């Protein structure tokens, strides 16, 4: 019922760089967002939950944010095994919507 | 009931709440509808989901729990097997019933408590712009329109801007 | 950290019925969620059950064609689609729905292995 | 029912009272049934003073299934039975040790 | 104290209550006395009762609790019934004396909030009728017969009858 | 957060709180501080260490817990053991772990009722003389020297003779 | 299902005082109630005690005669009426108060099966 | 303190008939009523609790009603198995008075 | 690895079996190991009949 | 009714530390207050912890030259007092903070029996 | 911070008369008072905790009473085993402080 349009829609960068995934929502989501990064070939995994938690196990250089309609993941450096495609889901009220996709490749 | 909001001052449920728990129902102007409390409903059924998991997970696993066999010689060892596998059921049985009670009734009151608080945050969003009235409902002085229920829900809700409507509406006349 | 062990591997012709299994490490209460990986297109979620509530939601473009049930005596999710259609090649992923803080819902948490679903002559 | 056996054995304190009593040393008891198919050979020459007696004895039994048959072979040292039992099982019991009377209630 | 109400609040209980629980005392000009609430104290006896009743019956019984004596060369065997006896036992006493303790907290503030409940339902009911006043007391503002009592323990209030009397009595002058 | 003060609408903790647990700040004119509450805190002191102390005290103490050994042909008996010795410790470690998390939730809803008794312990010393705002603060209407937090913390906090000041603030002009 | 055994048959001469037991079956908390079965009137409560507050309420008319006790230790109530008259000749039936719904208080819920009490010459 | 007045004091009918029997009370004594039939030489038995709840293991012909001082007892239809006299109960204060019994024989 | 070894010795319920049978009476059986060195000396005259 | 076990008696040269136990009888979490009796002179309490608050208080008069630490594993309180000087020679007592309505907080409920400490040539 | 002025310094008595000991404090400590009697060359021991209540294993010949700055220790008789020195504490702020010591001797 709400689409997530992700934004960028794809960018390329280097080794420690300064990225950041928008997640566009038409209605309020609240804050119940998350963050998912998808390896080619490999099961997908979240990184933030709620917009603002960080998962265990996971390197401290993602720090997620926004509530309402504007969110943001700010990563502070890329390093060579964070590179894939990102999605953004809603689960304020269902049904729950993944996003497009953000790729990040070597430049 | 410790808390006294289900089955107290909320005299009874609605059949139509589907996707929520601690629902509303908005009888305004634009339409109507029975919109969950999505934050209260998904804390509370998190917490329920906590409880049930530890219930589970704690129990611990071995790989038997099956009282041997004797002969007729050894009378004292088949009676002792059967006092510690009776005994460790008698505690079991004891202790499960009277948690599956006691944690009934702590979820019973935990919903109590979540229709309480949210009965009082909405009071206290509110404070005197709606008069309250029995069940648990609400009576907005000002009009109202859809954004009151994003503005509640959102826990946004400004009094001053709604505040002299109110003011008008308390006497009318 | 519930080791997820999804069904193997299989193949079917259009027109049936698809059973992937979602057999968990052990018993839990927390929500389902499964999720389609179509080459070359990105995730959406199709459905999923609450052992809390009960009701089996769905996507609003595929209610009647699926159906999710998870027996909480095994806690194991079970997955059908009627109806099966060749764009619907795909690997499917099942989700847990258990994080660091307990188990929370409207999240993911821990998620499946995959099961290699497609459907062709 | 199934009916309880009881028995003994008697250990004399040396090898006169064998040999004056039961006229002959090297005497064995075997009692024998379904289950039950032990042998008991007594033939010990001394022992301490106990209530005053110096010789020693040792009471076994055993339990006679319905339908079942038990057999006592011996040719010495035996304690026959003289009042055998027939118990009927019941299960959950056991001995108080007090020294109250007995009452009703 | 959980709630607040017993020890709270209500500073001290009343010796004349012989009837049932949570009474009252209407030194009204008709008479005065001490008349029980007789929903809300049969209801809590009611959930008095279920709880012991469910300590007494969960418990299951058996014929045997007792252990067995064994001679001077099965000191494993004494020793390994001691310890079943003494863990039995030891896992009895501390779940019975924290049962015994934790329910004794439950039946303290579930009486905390019966008389908390009631004490909202009657302020519901009278909304700004009647002001407050320490102890849990209360001062009707209008004139307030025996028939006050019939509506107030029977719930049946209707505040708008007296509502204009209360609203002259707020100033007086 | 049952009774909903703690995390519920008294957003945030105090890093300035030393002395006491329930404190206050007093934000006059005479100056500032965090002043606890010494009546309150040293009561929910007391019956933290109560329940502490009777976690530890009730469990009985014995000389030994030890399994035995057995040699290569009393299976039976070394399993026997290891059956008592796991289930005692399959028991201990399902009842010690729903205590500690049950009565860690008693423990926070605790701490979440001393805070609500408090506020609705001032909210009724002071009934409307001082407006409720936000994050569970006051704002008092008359003019409020340090002799106020004398009275407040004692419970002396004589309504009349600030009643007229708050009566005149209500509107001021 | 609480089986309720009372006492036996049993007759006494005017002025003396009589004992009719309702021994349970298990141990229960809930109220006892007696009540007397006349041939040709109707039934009439005459005292009882509930286990919680511990007090023994009794009819305005029989109060002092009659006396009630049932030791929580037994839950086994008594049935005591001094000064017996020959109109009390009569069937006693005690009640244990207890429905499906848990034990209820003012109630009857099970009853007991009747003890012959006359008292003529 | 308060009397049970039964109302009508007795009438007969046959198998499978509308009756009621109206419990009558001078205070109200909100909906702690019982209802109980009373075979002739056995123990006496309840059938409605609390004025509308029903007892377990009870036929479902019985239906009580009513609060304060007018109650109510619709039999929907009558057995060969239930003909017996009739008692209603208060219970909203001590003392607990019984009824005057409404019998019911073959007509 | 751990092996199981089963064995078993008979009671004839005469003695003109253990006559007639192994040519000899008082026949023992000493099964030895390191940590088993329990003897055997069936001799008995007599049984019930139990399965024919 | 902890029976508290204090430590002997030492004395020890000026401008050194000291080491007085508490060893009590068994567990227990109350507060621990300790006590000064110099000879001729009323008491005066120095310093104390709280296993709750966890926080080690002291008299505005004494923090730094003395600290307070009882580890909740073995409830034992253990005194020290840094740069001894003479007119500290005295006898303490050692408080458990527990009377008969539980362990109360801001009472002494029982003592201990004290330990002579006397600073001196 | 709060210190407790002990009045009267220093009285004699004699075997069952009336003596009373107050405790006077700056600063209003509620009802957090304590009463101490310290018998020379012994363990002090405490006879009044709250002002009120009254330790296990007293005489009752001893009640305290007071609040605020005003506090008082009324002994109904004096026997000769309770003459010592009296100190009262305060507890309502920390820190702590005891008292001087009113002394009682045979007259």
């Amino acid at each position: 019922d709400i689409q997530m349009t992700q934004s960028p829609s794809s960018l390329s960068a280097s080794v420690g760089d300064r990225v950041t995934i928008t997640c566009r929502a038409s209605q309020s989501i609240s804050s119940y967002l998350n963050w998912y990064q998808h390896k080619p070939g490999k099961a997908p995994k979240l990184l933030i939950f709620t917009a603002s938690n960080l998962q265990s196990g996971v390197p401290s250089r993602f720090s997620g944010g926004g509530s309402g309609t504007d969110f943001t993941l700010t990563i502070s450096s890329l390093q060579p095994e964070d590179f894939a495609t990102y999605y953004c889901q809603q689960s304020y009220t269902s049904p729950r919507t993944f996003g497009q996709g953000t790729k990040v490749e070597i430049k | 009931g410790l808390f006294g909001a289900i089955a107290g001052f909320i005299e009874g449920g609605w059949t139509g709440m589907v996707d929520g728990w601690y629902g509303y129902h908005h009888q305004n102007e634009q339409g109507s509808g029975y919109a969950a409390d999505q934050k209260s409903t998904q804390n509370a059924i998190n917490g329920i989901t906590n409880k049930v998991n530890s219930v589970i997970e704690k129990m611990n696993t071995q790989f038997t729990a099956v009282g041997k066999e004797f002969n007729k010689l050894e009378r004292r060892m088949e009676n002792l097997n059967k006092k510690v596998d009776d005994g460790f059921i008698d505690i079991w049985t004891y202790n499960a019933e009277l948690l599956v009670l006691l944690e009934n009734e702590r979820t019973l009151d935990f919903h109590d408590s979540n229709v309480k608080n949210l009965y009082e945050k909405v009071k206290s969003q509110l404070k005197n712009n709606a008069k309250e009235i029995g069940n648990g409902c609400f009576e907005f002085y000002h009009k109202c329109n859809d954004e009151c229920m994003e503005s509640v829900k959102n826990g946004t809700y400004d009094y001053p801007k709604y505040s002299e409507e109110s003011k008008l509406n308390r006497e009318k006349i | 950290e519930v080791q997820l062990v999804q069904s193997g591997a299989e193949v079917k012709k259009p027109g049936s019925s698809v059973r992937v299994s979602c057999k968990a490490s052990g018993g839990t209460f927390s929500a389902i969620s499964w999720v389609r990986q179509a080459p070359g297109q990105g995730l959406e979620w199709m459905g999923g059950i609450i052992p809390v509530f009960g009701t089996a939601n769905y996507a609003q473009k595929f209610q009647g064609r699926v159906t999710i049930t998870a027996d909480d005596s095994t806690s194991t999710a079970y997955m059908e689609v009627s109806s099966l259609r060749s764009d619907d090649t795909a690997v499917y992923y099942c989700a847990r729905e258990e994080t660091w803080k307990g188990a929370t819902i409207g999240v993911m948490g821990i998620w499946g292995q995959g099961t290699m679903v497609t459907v062709s002559s | 029912k199934e009916v309880l056996v009881l028995w003994g054995v008697h250990h004399p304190p040396n090898i006169g009272d064998q040999r004056a009593l039961y006229h002959k040393e090297n005497a064995y008891v075997s009692v024998v049934s379904s289950h039950y198919s032990r042998k008991f050979t007594p033939e010990i020459a001394k022992r301490p003073k106990v209530r005053d007696q110096e010789g020693r004895i040792n009471y076994y039994w055993t339990l006679l299934e319905p339908g079942d048959t038990i057999i006592f072979e011996a040719n010495g040292n035996l304690i026959a039975p003289r009042y055998a039992f027939a118990l009927s099982r019941g299960f959950g019991s056991g001995i108080i040790n007090s020294n109250a009377p007995m009452d009703e209630c």
